[PDB]
């Protein structure tokens, strides 16, 4: 008997197909997380702003409490 | 393979990268593409439906 290369079918690799799916974001939904994260932002750091008048007002008052300077 | 070639897709492709820049760079598919013979790709990349593998 002669032996010679041998031939492999199966599953035959599975030639042209396309691997690109789109994942996570779609479109409506990230957009709510955006405009979301912006609405949280201003609100939050607008606080310590308000807090920052507190600090202010105190921080000049040294200046005319302190007239034998 | 067939995962490692779509890859590049992924990569490549779909970016705004290349369909920024290498849309619209000499494009020639009339006549006078058919005047100069490129034979493999070019012609067969664009225009008419022509290979000598069939």
């Amino acid at each position: 008997x002669x032996x010679x290369x041998x031939x492999x079918x199966x599953x035959x690799x599975x030639x042209x197909x396309x691997x690109x799916x789109x994942x996570x974001x779609x479109g409506y939904s990230m957009f709510a997380v955006g405009i979301g994260a912006l609405l949280f932002g201003y609100w939050s750091m607008m606080k310590w702003n308000r807090e920052r008048r507190r600090l202010q007002i105190e921080d000049f008052e040294a200046r005319i409490a302190l007239m034998p300077l | 393979f067939s995962l490692r070639i779509d890859e590049l897709e992924e990569m490549l492709t779909n970016n705004r990268i290349w369909r920024n820049r290498t849309v619209d760079i000499g494009i020639v598919t009339a006549e006078d593409a058919l005047n100069y013979g490129f034979s493999g790709v070019m012609l067969r990349g664009s225009g008419i439906q022509w290979d000598l593998r069939k």
